[PDB]
RNA sequence: GUGAACAGCCUCUAGUUGAUAGAAUAAUGUAGAUAAGGGAAGUCGGCAAAAUAGAUCCGUAACUUCGGGAUAAGGAUUGGC
RNA sequence: GCAGUCAAGCGUUCAUAGCGACAUUGCUUUUUGAUUCUUCGAUGUCGGCUCUUCCUAUCAUACCGAAGCAGAAUUCGGUAA
RNA sequence: GAAUGUUACCGCAAUAGUAAUUGAACUUAGUACGAGAGGAACAGUUCAUUCGGAUAAUUGGUUUUUGCGGCUGUCUGAUCAGGCAUUGCCGCGAAGCUACCAUCCGCUGGAUUAUGGCUGAACGCCUCUAAGUCAGAAUCCAUGCUAGAACGCGGUGAUUUC
RNA sequence: UGUACAACGGGGUAUUGUAAGCAGUAGAGUAGCCUUGUUGUUACGAUCUGCUGAGAUUAAGCCUUUGUUGUCUGAUUUGU
RNA sequence: GAAACUGCGAAUGGCUCAUUAAAUCAGUUAUCGUUUAUUUGAUAGUUCCUUUACUACAUGGUAUAACUGUGGUAAUUCUAGA
């Protein structure tokens, strides 16, 4: 329940359906960073402490996540959990 | 924007470069608005000044009451066509391009506004809020 | 955080996903993606498109166990006589006869 | 690893979007514990 | 949101306001006619099973059974239907209605007890309000008391005492 | 065979399979294409490109040397069985 | 084309806040001339598009000083490309 | 990319380059000032322009995924399944590439200029200046950022037997 | 010579939008025989329906893997 | 006798002269070509079941306003749950 939150509550990791495209499943501790970072997926990346203390009011804002999208990134993603997908479509030809 | 428009405006995708013609949504008699400029725009070599929903433009009237024609007057874009995106993360677009003729203060000309209106236009311009039944 | 649903397909539209269309009659149409969005603009009729919710509904597809029996009911069998009627004289008045 | 979307309520008193939800792009970086295999010292020199 | 709850056995009704959206969130995406297990509403309601009978959203608009939707739509109304009282003969009016699917927009949810929990509720299973009126017509008296029409109804009609000054009447 | 057709597209007969080759698929090109919103604001200039198009029916202005203008313009229609 | 010095005058009064006659000293080389040194066994010879860099005699943006600067607006000047 | 033993890892930083810009609204304030008409700015806040460096969650664009479906003509006796028409045509189309058509990010110290000052003689007075000195700008030098001198450099690992 | 690598197969993800085959009292209808009909029968009919959100494709720069098969010492060159 | 149900009325009135040129309208016809609340006058022994162990006729059925009580909305001759 990495991707779960106070508001979300459903137990799920951050890994999108069918995993991150081109990467994998994220089975360990991670950083989530607002917005986009330089470099591409799978690349070695350094996260460094800031060189200055910033006030700015735009920083310092303590934020709590509401909901994180766990849907598939390998297509037009619809469902979040594999449960929610069986929930909505129901029983299929293979299944039970 | 910038004159008599109370509050500020978050950036919205530009659907109307100069020369675009949009429907006129009020009862002033004006059928359409030909955009000759955009208030409070920028400058870059060869860039076309563009207008977005909520902006104030200078325009003319191509079809309309001949007393509205051959003259330049300010107007406010009430509806886009080009899909724009609000902070709440939605990508939305109207059916037609439309705006109403307005005095520099940002007060209307006619008393009514036919069709829906963007909130970004509404929040920004008080008088528009008055005459607009359907917001967004 | 409202998860919306598509006005064509019927699938849930989670935040940020898809697109929104304000028709001239000021009726709103939300799509989960370009597929429904186009198909809507193509004047396709969803009850004719096999994968829409409308379709499977109208054609009655996969509703089986939602058509079965259910138990929801209650039991009371009480006595709370007419007001101001002295319900102390309203008990011994009814054991009936027969 | 890649990216995803997040929704949170915004606290920015004065902003039109104060107290209202905003969807936001993010990235994720897989960061399993690094391990310390050595330490090097450095001295100041007129050269550097 | 506020809850307007009613015990159809006693005739008792009390309101409860519930903050903390998670607790509220049990009712979401739920229709009118579906039942709720009250463990999740709180621990005071544990073991009580509820019924969603209606309610009013913000702006107070009523719900309507059957409309589905978690929204507010406009409908043409006629005689003998909910949320419309006609002011003229064959008068119809197109009015706004709120959907029957519960949503966070609702200011008040109308609830009807089905079964009783393990804890007595302060104003409900505790107090009971007697029916306003007793039988009027012939056999209804007979069939309230099961009289097997012989027994002479006029004895079995219910009487209401009232005091006029120092003179009490029946 | 399709169709109005010696058009275009596909085949029978006959004749070919000749034009250095291999591996890749950067920039730039040459040739074929697509682009949200706007719509000539580009430019000497709509250069280019795009739009139109068959047939049946309906409808068709100025003006004219009465012969025209004229497919004027503007419309609806088209499969299969 | 641009900037000086003298200060009769303009500026209600007051030469020089801001201007400035008669004169006079200069700078500049995106004006035009004047000349004809260089290229006539050829340095592609309008304009635009485009891209870079440089100049400051600064239109704007930074900080100042002055006023016939109350405020607002504006004008003169400095450091400034 | 030869050669400064070989090979590998981690670093230093000469020198060179450098970057951010401009506006508006709220508030200050119908305040200061003014007879009035009119009417500011400093701090605080929210956005915006031009610029730059990324980036593809989302949305849009692209389609030889020739992925799926549809359609015309013809050819394989028919069916199934297919071929040919310079990618035959059409709808949808993942992946990638990509867009102020999408989203994110764009640092803070010092020394100065003009200028306004302190102290202060020359010149018993007076003077920001002569000696000495304070404050100071979109400037400057750093910080930061990008290269890394292939003839600038440091630390560390392993260093061959037929 | 091992949470080794590879080629397939499985599962997830994703795209299209309901496969072939078979069946039906679906179907504007149409023929042929007689026992000339108190659903008379054998068939044929664009299309519809059910099995069937099926079938197909899915890494070629998707995710994954207790299954299967196979691979794991050729060449050159370097010294203070 | 409030309220409310029920029944009736709200289609008369009053106003205006916009359209309307064989339309309206006028006089004169027609319904053996139709509908008509009301008023007025006439008009109804028949209703059940293979027809002795029999059907409530000394009269069969609930479901609602008003009311009570819990509610929503800035807001109306709004109204919801019980
Ligand atoms: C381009 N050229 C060319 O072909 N010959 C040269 C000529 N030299 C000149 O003196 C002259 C006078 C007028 C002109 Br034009 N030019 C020409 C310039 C030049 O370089
Ligand atoms: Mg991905
Ligand atoms: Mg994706
Ligand atoms: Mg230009
Ligand atoms: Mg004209
Ligand atoms: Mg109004
Ligand atoms: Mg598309
Ligand atoms: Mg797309
Ligand atoms: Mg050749
Ligand atoms: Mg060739
Ligand atoms: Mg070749
Ligand atoms: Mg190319
Ligand atoms: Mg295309
Ligand atoms: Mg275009
Ligand atoms: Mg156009
Ligand atoms: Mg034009
Ligand atoms: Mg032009
Ligand atoms: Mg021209
Ligand atoms: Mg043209
Ligand atoms: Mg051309
Ligand atoms: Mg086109
Ligand atoms: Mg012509
Ligand atoms: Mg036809
Ligand atoms: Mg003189
Ligand atoms: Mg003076
Ligand atoms: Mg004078
Ligand atoms: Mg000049
Ligand atoms: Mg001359
Ligand atoms: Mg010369
Ligand atoms: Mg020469
Ligand atoms: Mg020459
Ligand atoms: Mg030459
Ligand atoms: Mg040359
Ligand atoms: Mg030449
Ligand atoms: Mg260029
Ligand atoms: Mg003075
Ligand atoms: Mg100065
Ligand atoms: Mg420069
Ligand atoms: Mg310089
Ligand atoms: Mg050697
Ligand atoms: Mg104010
Ligand atoms: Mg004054
Ligand atoms: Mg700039
Ligand atoms: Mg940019
Ligand atoms: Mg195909
Ligand atoms: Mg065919
Ligand atoms: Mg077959
Ligand atoms: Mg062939
Ligand atoms: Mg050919
Ligand atoms: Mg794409
Ligand atoms: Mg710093
Ligand atoms: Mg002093
Ligand atoms: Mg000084
Ligand atoms: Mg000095
Ligand atoms: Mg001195
Ligand atoms: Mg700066
Ligand atoms: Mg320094
Ligand atoms: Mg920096
Ligand atoms: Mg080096
Ligand atoms: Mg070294
Ligand atoms: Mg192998
Ligand atoms: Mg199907
Ligand atoms: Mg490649
Ligand atoms: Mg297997
Ligand atoms: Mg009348
Ligand atoms: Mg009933």
């Amino acid at each position: 329940a990495n991707g779960a939150t106070s508001f979300d509550r459903t137990k799920k990791t951050i890994t999108p359906m069918g995993g991150f495209v081109h990467y994998g499943e994220i089975k360990n501790d991670f950083i989530m960073v607002k917005g986009c970072i330089p470099g591409n997926r799978k690349r070695i990346v350094t996260l460094r402490k800031s060189l200055y203390t910033n006030t700015s009011r735009k920083a310092l804002e303590e934020v709590s996540l509401k909901w994180i999208d766990t849907a598939s990134k390998f297509g037009k993603g619809r469902f979040q959990t594999p449960a929610e997908k069986h929930a909505f479509m129901g029983t299929l030809k293979k299944d039970l | 924007s910038g004159n008599g428009a109370q509050g500020t405006k978050f950036r919205i995708s530009l659907g109307l470069p100069v020369g675009a013609i949009m429907n006129c949504a009020d009862n002033s008699g004006a059928r359409n608005l030909y955009i000759i400029a955009v208030k409070g725009s920028g400058s870059r070599l060869n860039r076309l000044p563009a207008a977005s929903l909520g902006d104030m433009v200078m325009a003319t009237v191509k079809k309309g009451k001949p007393e509205l024609r051959k003259k330049v007057m300010p107007a406010i874009v009430v509806r886009q066509a080009k899909s724009w995106r609000r902070r709440d993360g939605v990508f939305l677009y109207f059916e037609d391009n439309a705006g109403v003729i307005a005095n520099p203060k940002g007060e209307m000309k006619g008393s009514a506004i036919t069709g829906p209106v963007g909130k970004e236009c509404a929040d920004l311009w008080p008088r528009v809020a008055s005459n607009s039944g359907v917001v967004v | 955080m409202k998860v919306e649903i598509d006005s064509f397909s019927g699938a849930k539209i989670y935040p940020g996903r898809g697109t929104l269309f304000v028709r001239g009659d000021s009726k709103i149409f939300r799509f989960q993606n370009s597929k429904s969005a186009s198909l809507f603009k193509q004047r396709k009729n969803p009850r004719r498109i096999a994968w829409t919710v409308l379709f499977r509904k109208h054609h009655k597809k996969g509703i089986t166990e939602e058509v079965a029996k259910k138990r929801s009911r209650k039991t009371v069998k009480a006595q709370r006589p007419i007001t101001g009627a002295s319900l102390d004289l309203i008990k011994e008045r009814r054991s009936l006869k027969p | 690893a890649g990216m995803t979307t997040i929704v949170r309520d915004l606290d920015r008193p004065g902003s039109k979007f104060h107290k209202r939800e905003v969807v936001e792009a993010v990235t994720v970086v897989d960061t399993p514990p690094v391990v310390v295999v050595g330490v090097v010292g450095y001295v100041e020199t007129p050269r550097g | 949101m506020k809850l307007n709850i009613s015990y159809p056995v006693n005739g008792s009704q009390k309101t409860f306001e519930i903050d903390d959206e998670h607790r509220i969130r049990v009712f979401f995406d739920k229709r009118i006619g579906q039942e709720v297990d009250g463990e999740a509403v709180g621990d005071e309601f544990k073991g009580y099973v509820f019924k969603i009978s209606g309610g009013n959203d913000k702006q107070g608009f009523p719900m309507k059974q059957g409309v589905l939707l978690p929204t507010r739509i406009k409908l043409l109304l006629t005689k003998n239907v909910s949320c419309y009282r006609p002011r003229r003969d064959g008068e119809r009016k197109r009015k706004s209605v709120r959907g029957a699917i519960v949503g966070p927009d609702l200011a008040v949810l109308a609830l009807v007890i089905v079964k009783k929990g393990e804890q007595e509720l302060e104003g409900l299973t505790d107090t009971t309000v007697p029916k306003r009126l007793g039988p009027k017509r012939a056999n209804n008296i007979r069939k309230f008391f099961g009289l097997s029409k012989e027994d002479d109804v006029r004895d079995f009609v219910i009487r209401r005492e009232v005091t006029k000054g120092e003179k009490t009447y029946t």
